């Protein structure tokens, strides 16, 4: 007689080996993949007509929604209707469906393609206990900038041609996290400010280096609503405006590398 | 290129933050201080720890265990220190060789071992609670204990259950650098290749996926840090460009994509199955099936080969054979 | 650290399995020119005259051979035990038929051992066959023996560190490992497998499920055979040298059939006449032996696998002298 | 079709090669010119293990095998049957896994993000060229490399390891281990983290990043922060196999004897051997 054996060829390990293939796809299909759907869902068809009842398969396909109890007083609910609003200055340069679409105007300003930002909240990014999160060193003024590394305040920016376009004047820092996310600079010849995500810069001892654009596109990089405090939904922005920059700078850099 | 990805350009420094936790906020002990080289790829400060009464339980635990292989060690090269360091990692504390079943065994035997055994899964305990309240104290979900404790139990499924359900601690992990080493292989040949075990087969599949996961999410955050992406919290409750650019980099690619969250829950569950499967192979190992080799025969899942050299007889079953 | 290419490599399995042997060239050689010295065969003589049992006084076991004939062999013998120290290793000078010297009697038994193996183990040592030569390589004690502890070095021939000495404690652990190809196992697999009959070298079941009444508590074998086993297997690796693949499919390492090369059974066969040797002609002999040759227990020195292979798959690569010296085996 | 932020993103641009001409969707899936020439070589890969596998014994999936050849062909084509067939997989192999990182750095470009993935995406890729490519060339013979099958690849590495004695002891080995093991450790800390600042339960509120490191400054006296932790992720992982392949290659054309023997280098010292 044999441990583990059962009735008519069966043992349990042969059980337990069906059971667990069971256990890996109700986890996957039932649980995580449903998850994996709060953001983005219900998905957007060639107009979704039918206004009096729902498909049912986008009802099966999505977790009860969950509550978000935020930090600082609010509540988020996922997932919840969110259609993007705004007009997008696109043009669809074919009738197929998935065929790509076109700028109709200047994508870095009009914030297509790579330089599209999320609809976040017009809401400043908040400390543990209540503060401003990412704040110039003019304000964090008990935050320096360790000993090592250049001082870029002062130090020149050029750009992708070549010209200097102007000059470091600020660092803004995460004060929850203890670091540099951007830096602020003065556009000469435009008697403005503009924000520099740190990943989009090249920083050498007496210059910073920027190829994502070009000396004059550093005038219409989004302006912030207050000097000393920013939204996250500008952090998106101004991020934003640089990446378009990595495929729109210049004609050449959406064609063909070969 | 974003040289933010490789390493930090330009370090920060500022007044050191404490999160008040419910309780202990007094058994944090040491003063912070700063390192300019781990800056570069890491945050700077080092310190302080927390000191609580688990943690001091897991030290004071653990240190016995540690001290009793030591020693065992130490006499196994008859205490000449320049021996022990040259041959370290072949030194180690054994289980019984003999069989004595589940009886106690004989301090030369084994008994030390079994010694050695309790305190590490006291230490192990005591450091759970440490894992675990650490959470609640900070007001966090306890899902690390939970992952925490599939690893726990796969080191007692190892250590001692497995024993207990076959009957014998002779089957026990030893210590030491390569002697541990050298029961992987004592286990595998015991139970027909391991090979051949479908739950070595799933723990396998969700290491290397851990792997495949945590390159894949790693490549990804930084692909996606000029958007602020490493900063998730955040990107969960309020998804921002970052999250879409990675969702729909996925989506593109292998035809559908997670969240910021949920990319973390496929993670912790593909950890925690690493554990759980390995277990669950281990808790069938020896209580219900021999050997897994031909357990594949049986069902008629072994891969077979044509003999290059001529097939060779069991010479022990032909006529006249010796034993 | 490393060993430059190229690898010659053979293959031993079907192809995608990566079974096969592993072999650096240089050290290929170096065995070669090593095994090469073995002594060509004294020229043939005529059988002449009466047998020498009704002309010398003291011949028991070579009594059917002429007197040119059994002179040859005595010279072949001297070759290849003592050729440094001559005839008189073995033999008063004024008197030949003298047993005095304990080397007379002992080589009086290696001569009945050696055509036992030529004769009874063929199974093994096929028509290649062994002689004096095969184990002594022209030195009255052996380059690898053992003992029923681990000694260092391997070849008796080199001399000893302070730790590797066998009475220095502190360095069993790497007489140990140096005997199981530098592995941690905890276990002598001569003492344990080759030096007697008494313990099973297989371990792994042979059916899936656990059979009730083998299977819980004392009543299975401790885990530690199975790590002995493995030690006996590296060790016995160690001294063809070679790897699992020349005998094993690692996919079963139990099975026979196709899972097994025709070097798995002969190496079977080996581990008997191992223990046939040892329990029946080398370990009786601590009588014959002074007290120096004996090891810490009064032990003889006896024979393993090295013995005769000497890190080689076919000891001295094939080389035989049976055809040359009938008297050796096999004997009808 | 289209998530619901999805169709500002869907923008022309980014390719390597053929500009509009491939520069399109088919439902999810972008396509691309790497699109097109994965979908080749894994149709023809797909059809050579078909044909190869009904000229076997079995249809069973745990027991098909496509092998390579013996080693007595050497580095040449080898007959269909005998080896052919995996020299020709083995190249569809590689013709997909390159298109498909190529595909990556397509996607990549269009959404302006950095390209960190399909560089990690070269890690397999390269173990997979050590083992069936690189190793075997060292060698002289494809018939080194490992066998198309879910239970027959798995005896190869079986074998392989103990070609050498013991694997465990190869140093390379050792050091891919510690990597797979960390990583995964690593991944169950770094999602359980961030479940747990962002799902407290209870109707309790998602706490922040300082939480996040006063965990683990608390637990283990350090936190390396929200950023570097998935630049030390993609590290670790990439370990596992960046350090693997030189245990890999060494084992043949560096090194011919068991692996513990290797350590002989530090067993061996005269100064306390
Ligand atoms: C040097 C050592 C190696 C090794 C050692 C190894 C061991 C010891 C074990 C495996 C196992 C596995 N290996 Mg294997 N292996 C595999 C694939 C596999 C799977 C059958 C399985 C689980 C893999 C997994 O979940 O990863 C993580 C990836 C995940 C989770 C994403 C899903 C991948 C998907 C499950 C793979 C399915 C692939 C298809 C079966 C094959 C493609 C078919 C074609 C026609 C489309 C591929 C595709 C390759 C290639 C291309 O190199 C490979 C190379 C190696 N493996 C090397 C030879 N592997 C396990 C097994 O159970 O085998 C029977 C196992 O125990
Ligand atoms: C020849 C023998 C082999 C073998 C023998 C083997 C055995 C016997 C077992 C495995 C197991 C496993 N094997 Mg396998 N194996 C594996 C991979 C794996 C793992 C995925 C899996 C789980 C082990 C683990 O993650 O522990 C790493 C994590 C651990 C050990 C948890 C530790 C947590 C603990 C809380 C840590 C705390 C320590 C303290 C801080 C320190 C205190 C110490 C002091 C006090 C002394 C691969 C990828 C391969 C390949 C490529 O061939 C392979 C081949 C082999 N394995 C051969 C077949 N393997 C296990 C398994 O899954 O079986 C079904 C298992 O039991
Ligand atoms: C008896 C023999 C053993 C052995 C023999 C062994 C060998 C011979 C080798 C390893 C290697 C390795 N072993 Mg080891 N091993 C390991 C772990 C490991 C791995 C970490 C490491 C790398 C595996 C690899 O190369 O994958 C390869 C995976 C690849 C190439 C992935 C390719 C993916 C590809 C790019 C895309 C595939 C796409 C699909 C086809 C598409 C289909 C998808 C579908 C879903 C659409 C553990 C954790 C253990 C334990 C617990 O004992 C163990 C024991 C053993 N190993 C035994 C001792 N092992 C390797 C190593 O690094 O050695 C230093 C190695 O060469
Ligand atoms: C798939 C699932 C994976 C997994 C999961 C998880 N694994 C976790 C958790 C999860 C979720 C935790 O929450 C917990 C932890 O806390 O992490 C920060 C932890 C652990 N896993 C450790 C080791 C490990 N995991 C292994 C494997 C897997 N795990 C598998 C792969 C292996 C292998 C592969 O062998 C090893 C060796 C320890 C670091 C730790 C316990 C320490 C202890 O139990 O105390 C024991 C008591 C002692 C005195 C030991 C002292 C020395 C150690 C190194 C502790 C020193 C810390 C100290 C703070 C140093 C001070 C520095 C300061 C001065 C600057
Ligand atoms: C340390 C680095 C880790 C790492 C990293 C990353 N991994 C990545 C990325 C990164 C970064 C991606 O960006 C990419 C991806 O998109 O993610 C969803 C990817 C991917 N990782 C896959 C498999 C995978 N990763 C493994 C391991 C690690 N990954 C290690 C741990 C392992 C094992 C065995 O461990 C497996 C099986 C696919 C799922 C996917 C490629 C799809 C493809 O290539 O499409 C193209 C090809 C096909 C769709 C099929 C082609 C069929 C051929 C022509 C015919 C079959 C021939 C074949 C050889 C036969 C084998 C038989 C078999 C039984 C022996
Ligand atoms: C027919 C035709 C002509 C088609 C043309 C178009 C074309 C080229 C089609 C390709 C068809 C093919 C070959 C499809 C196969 C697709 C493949 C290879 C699928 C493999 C899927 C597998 C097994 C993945 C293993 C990894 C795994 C478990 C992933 C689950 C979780 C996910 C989705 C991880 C990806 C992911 C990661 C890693 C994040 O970090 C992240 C961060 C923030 C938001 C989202 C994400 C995210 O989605
Ligand atoms: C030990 C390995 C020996 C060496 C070297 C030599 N001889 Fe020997 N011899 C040895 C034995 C054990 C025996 C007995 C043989 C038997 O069958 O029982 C002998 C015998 C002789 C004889 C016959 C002597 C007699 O009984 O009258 C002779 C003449 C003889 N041996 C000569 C001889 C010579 C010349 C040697 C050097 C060339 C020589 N022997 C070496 C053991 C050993
Ligand atoms: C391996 C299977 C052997 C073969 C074949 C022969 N001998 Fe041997 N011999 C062997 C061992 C393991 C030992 C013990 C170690 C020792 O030195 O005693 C011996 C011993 C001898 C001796 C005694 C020598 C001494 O102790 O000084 C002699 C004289 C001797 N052997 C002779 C001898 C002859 C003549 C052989 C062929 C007929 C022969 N041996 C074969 C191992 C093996
Ligand atoms: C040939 C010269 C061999 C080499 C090299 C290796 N092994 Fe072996 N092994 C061999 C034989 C003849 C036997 C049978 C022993 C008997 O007395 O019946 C074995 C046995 C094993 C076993 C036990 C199998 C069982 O039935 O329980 C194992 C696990 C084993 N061998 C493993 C092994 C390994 C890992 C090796 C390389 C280190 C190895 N063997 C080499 C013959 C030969
Ligand atoms: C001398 C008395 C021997 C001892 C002790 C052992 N072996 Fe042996 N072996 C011996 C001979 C003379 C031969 C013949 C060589 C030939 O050309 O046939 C062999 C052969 C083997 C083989 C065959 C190798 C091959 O390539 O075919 C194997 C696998 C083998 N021997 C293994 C082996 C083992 C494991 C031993 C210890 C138990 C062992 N041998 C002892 C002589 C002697
Ligand atoms: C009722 C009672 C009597 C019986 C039950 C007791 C009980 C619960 C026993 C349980 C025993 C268990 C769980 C045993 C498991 C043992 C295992 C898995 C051991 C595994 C590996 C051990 C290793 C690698 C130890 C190596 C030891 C050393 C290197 C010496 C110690 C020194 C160190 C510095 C430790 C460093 C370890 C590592 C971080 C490098
Ligand atoms: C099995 C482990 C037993 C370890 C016992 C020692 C741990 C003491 C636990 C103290 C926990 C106190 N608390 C809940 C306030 O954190
Ligand atoms: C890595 C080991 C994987 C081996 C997989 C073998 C699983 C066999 C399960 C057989 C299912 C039962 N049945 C009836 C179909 O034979
Ligand atoms: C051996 C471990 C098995 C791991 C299985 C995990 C595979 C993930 C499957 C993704 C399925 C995708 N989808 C869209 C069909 O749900
Ligand atoms: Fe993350």
């Amino acid at each position: 007689m044999y441990h583990g054996a059962l009735a008519q060829h069966l043992d349990i390990a042969q059980l337990v080996w069906y059971a667990q293939w069971l256990v890996i796809w109700t986890v996957v299909l039932l649980y995580l993949r449903r998850e994996d759907r709060r953001e983005g869902y219900p998905l957007v068809e060639p107009l979704g007509l039918v206004k009096l009842a729902p498909e049912d398969g986008q009802v099966y396909e999505l977790p009860y929604p969950k509550t978000f109890v935020l930090p600082h007083g609010g509540t988020v609910t996922v997932p919840r209707r969110r259609p993007e609003t705004r007009e997008l200055k696109l043009a669809q340069t074919d009738g197929f469906e998935g065929a790509p679409l076109q700028p109709t105007g200047n994508p870095l300003v009009d914030a297509v393609g790579p330089a599209s930002y999320a609809e976040r909240a017009e809401v400043v990014d908040a400390t543990v206990d209540g503060k401003a999160k990412i704040v110039p060193l003019r304000v964090a003024t008990d935050f320096s900038i360790a000993e090592g590394d250049v001082d870029p305040r002062g130090l020149p920016v050029v750009a992708a041609d070549g010209v200097e376009a102007g000059t470091v004047t600020d660092l803004w820092v995460d004060r929850s996290e203890h670091y540099f996310r951007y830096l602020e600079l003065s556009v000469a010849g435009s008697a403005r400010t503009a924000l520099i995500p740190l990943g989009f810069c090249d920083v050498k001892k007496d210059k910073i280096v920027v190829t994502s654009i070009l000396s004059e596109q550093f005038a219409n990089v989004p302006r912030l609503q207050s000097r000393d405090q920013i939204t996250l939904r500008e952090e998106d922005k101004v991020s934003a405006y640089y990446a378009g920059g990595l495929l729109y700078a210049t004609p050449e850099r959406a064609e063909s590398l070969l | 290129a974003d040289y933010q990805t490789i390493y930090t350009q330009i370090q920060a420094r500022g007044p050191h933050i404490t999160v008040s936790g419910e309780w202990g906020d007094n058994d944090r002990v040491g003063k912070p201080f700063y390192s300019y080289w781990l800056g570069k790829i890491g945050d700077a400060q080092i310190g302080p720890i927390y000191l609580g009464a688990s943690g001091i339980a897991a030290f004071a635990f653990g240190s016995t265990a540690i001290l009793i292989i030591l020693f065992n060690m130490a006499a196994e090269v008859h205490f000449d220190p320049l021996q022990f360091f040259r041959q370290f990692f072949w030194l180690g504390l054994y289980p019984p060789k003999a069989q004595y079943g589940m009886g106690i065994p004989p301090l030369h035997d084994g008994g030390w071992w079994l010694m050695a055994g309790l305190f590490m899964t006291l230490s192990l305990g005591s450091w759970w609670i440490r894992v675990y309240s650490r959470a609640r104290a900070l007001g966090l979900g306890t899902h690390i204990a939970w992952n925490f404790a599939a690893a726990i139990f796969f080191v007692l499924c190892i250590g001692c259950i497995h024993p207990t359900l076959v009957g014998s601690w002779s089957e026990g992990v030893p210590f030491g650098i390569w002697p541990h080493i050298d029961w992987l292989t004592a286990f595998s040949i015991r139970y027909g290749n391991f090979y051949y075990c479908p739950w070595h087969g799933f723990s396998i599949g969700f290491a290397y996926g851990c792997g495949l996961l945590f390159a894949a999410h790693g490549a990804t955050i930084l692909a996606v840090a000029r958007f602020g992406g490493d900063r998730e919290i955040e990107q969960i409750t309020d998804r921002g460009t970052a999250v879409e650019r990675a969702a729909l980099f996925w989506r593109w690619t292998i035809g559908f994509n997670a969240t910021i969250e949920s990319v973390h829950r496929w993670g912790w569950f593909f950890s925690l199955m690493v554990m759980v499967s390995a277990s669950v192979g281990i808790l069938l190992t020896g209580t219900f099936v021999d050997n897994w080799y031909l357990w594949c025969v049986k069902h008629g899942a072994a891969p077979d080969y044509p003999a290059y050299l001529p097939a060779t007889p069991d010479p022990a079953s032909l006529p006249g054979a010796p034993k | 650290c490393f060993e430059p290419p190229p690898a010659t490599t053979t293959q031993t399995g079907f192809r995608g399995l990566s079974m096969g042997e592993v072999l650096h060239p240089a050290t290929v050689k170096a065995k070669k020119e090593r095994d090469a010295q073995y002594p060509p065969a004294l020229a043939a003589v005529k059988a002449e005259g009466p047998p020498v049992s009704q002309v010398y006084k003291n011949v028991k076991v070579l009594g059917n051979l002429t007197e040119a004939e059994f002179l040859r062999t005595m010279t072949a013998i001297t070759e290849w035990v003592s050729p440094q120290e001559g005839c008189t290793y073995c033999h008063d000078e004024n008197n030949l038929a003298s047993e005095a010297k304990y080397p007379y009697v002992v080589a009086r038994r290696m001569l009945e051992m050696t055509r036992a193996i030529n004769t009874n183990w063929t199974q093994h040592v096929a028509q290649t066959g062994v002689t004096c030569y095969t184990c002594h390589r022209g030195t009255p004690l052996p380059p690898y023996v053992r003992y029923l502890e681990p000694t260092l070095p391997l070849n008796n021939r080199e001399t000893p560190t302070h730790v590797e000495r066998v009475e220095t404690r502190s360095g069993y652990v790497v007489r140990l490992a140096k005997y199981t190809a530098y592995s941690a196992l905890n276990y002598d697999p001569f003492t344990m497998f080759l030096a007697n009959d008494k313990r099973q070298v297989r371990v792994v079941p042979q059916t899936a499920l656990p059979l009730v009444g083998v299977s819980r508590g004392k009543e299975r074998r401790p885990l530690s055979d199975a790590y002995a086993t493995f030690a006996l297997m590296m060790s016995i690796s160690d001294s063809l040298g070679t790897n699992c693949t020349f005998c094993h499919n690692a996919q079963t390492f139990e099975s026979w059939g196709k899972k097994s090369t025709p070097q798995r059974a002969i190496a079977w066969w080996g581990i008997r006449m191992v223990r046939d040797l040892n329990m029946n002609y080398l370990a009786p002999l601590n009588a014959s032996l002074p007290a120096s040759r004996l090891g810490r227990q009064g032990e003889a020195p006896q024979a393993d696998c090295r013995t005769c292979h000497q890190g080689v798959t076919k000891p001295l690569f094939g080389a035989s002298r049976l055809k040359d010296y009938p008297e050796l085996g096999p004997i009808k | 079709a289209l998530l619901s932020f999805e169709r500002k993103y869907r923008v022309r641009g980014g390719t390597l090669i053929g500009g509009d001409l491939f520069d399109f969707w088919v439902g999810p899936y972008f396509v691309g010119f790497f699109g097109v020439s994965a979908i080749f070589f894994i149709f023809l890969g797909v059809s050579l293990i078909g044909y190869a596998a009904s000229q076997g014994p079995t249809w069973d999936p745990f027991a098909i095998s496509i092998n390579p050849p013996d080693l007595k062909y050497g580095l040449g084509a080898a007959p269909l049957l005998e080896g052919g067939f995996w020299q020709a997989i083995t190249v569809c192999a590689l013709g997909a896994f390159i298109s498909w990182m190529l595909r990556e750095v397509e996607i990549s470009r269009k959404l302006g993000i950095g390209w960190h993935v399909p560089l990690a995406f070269c890690v397999p890729i390269f173990m997979f060229c050590v083992l069936q490519v690189f190793r075997p060339l060292l060698l002289g013979s494809w018939g080194h490399a490992f066998p198309y099958g879910i239970l027959s690849h798995l005896d190869w590495v079986n074998n392989f390891g103990y070609q050498y004695l013991n694997w465990h002891y190869n140093p390379g080995h050792m050091s891919s281990v510690s990597f797979l093991f960390v990583n995964a450790m690593a991944l169950g800390l770094h999602g359980g983290l961030i479940l747990s600042v962002a799902n407290p339960g209870d109707g309790d509120k998602v706490k922040t990043a300082e939480h996040e490191n006063q965990y683990f400054r608390d637990v283990v006296g350090y936190s390396i922060g929200a950023l570097s932790i998935h630049r030390l992720g993609l590290f670790l992982a990439s370990n596992i196999f960046l350090t693997g392949a030189f245990g890999t290659i060494a084992s043949g054309p560096f090194w011919t004897r068991g692996w513990p023997e290797w350590w002989g280098w530090w067993l061996d010292i005269p100064f306390w051997s």
